[PDB]
């Protein structure tokens, strides 16, 4: 948490959504919620990411 | 469950591997495949933690971070006028999931593109020589690629020592030094 990640542009004319770094960190997952868990569209999500055998993690 | 209420990114964005080879018989184009697109702060956070962090990877593979109608690739029109600041981490040292992570946030998060987009994606390169950040531009102006390095510099939290090197994607010469 050292400056930058309080860091964020401000008046953008070309965008909309900016955020800075804690304000996404604000938003992950918090210890013990399944308000994630229970979202349909970020369980469908996740079931469609590759199985593990995909990334070659066995390569080193 | 009932939905969140989700939390727009500015725009879209797409999550490419890049594989280690298995057999001596595979080409580039094999090894790189898109794997999710995402346009929420929520489905992200859901990408990265069911995706191997970067300190799992195997040697010659890449995470490329890329705005949905961009592609990894220099040949794309929207990459082939620019190039890319990048950083190289000589040691083993650095917390390689964090700086991976800070350096995400602040792509999707549009903190450090230029107001009239500059950046079109962000890669992570696992190498034994020592592993690799690389922000892809779509241009070579010089000033926003100047204020883009800056805090990209920051982002990645490095002293004047540790040093951002520019390179235009027409080759291998850095033309900026940071
Ligand atoms: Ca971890």
């Amino acid at each position: 948490t050292d400056p930058i990640t309080n860091y964020k542009p401000m008046d953008l004319q070309y965008k909309t959504y900016a955020y800075s770094m804690n304000e996404l960190y604000h938003l992950k997952p918090s210890l013990a919620s399944a308000s994630y868990e229970e979202d349909p569209l970020i369980s469908e999500l996740v079931r469609s990411l590759p199985k593990r055998k995909f990334w070659r993690l066995r390569m080193g | 469950g009932p939905h969140m209420v989700k939390h727009p990114l500015n725009t879209a964005w797409t999550l490419w591997y890049t594989k280690p080879a298995v057999d001596k018989s595979e080409s580039w184009s094999d090894l790189l495949r898109p794997v999710t697109s995402f346009q929420t702060v929520e489905e992200f956070w859901a990408i990265i933690q069911n995706i191997p962090e970067p300190h799992e990877l195997p040697l010659k593979s890449d995470y490329h971070v890329f705005r949905n109608d961009v592609r990894p690739e220099w040949e794309d029109e929207a990459n082939a006028k620019g190039g890319k600041w990048s950083f190289q981490l000589r040691g083993k040292g650095a917390d390689i999931d964090e700086l991976w992570l800070r350096t995400l946030l602040a792509v999707i998060g549009e903190t450090i593109d230029e107001d009239d987009s500059q950046i079109n994606g962000v890669v992570l390169s696992i190498r034994k020589g020592g592993n690799k950040f690389a922000l892809w531009t779509a241009s070579e102006d010089k000033e926003p690629l100047l204020r883009i390095g800056g805090k990209f510099k920051q982002v990645l939290a490095l002293t004047d020592d540790g040093h951002l090197e520019f390179f235009p994607h027409s080759s291998p010469q850095p033309s900026i030094t940071l």
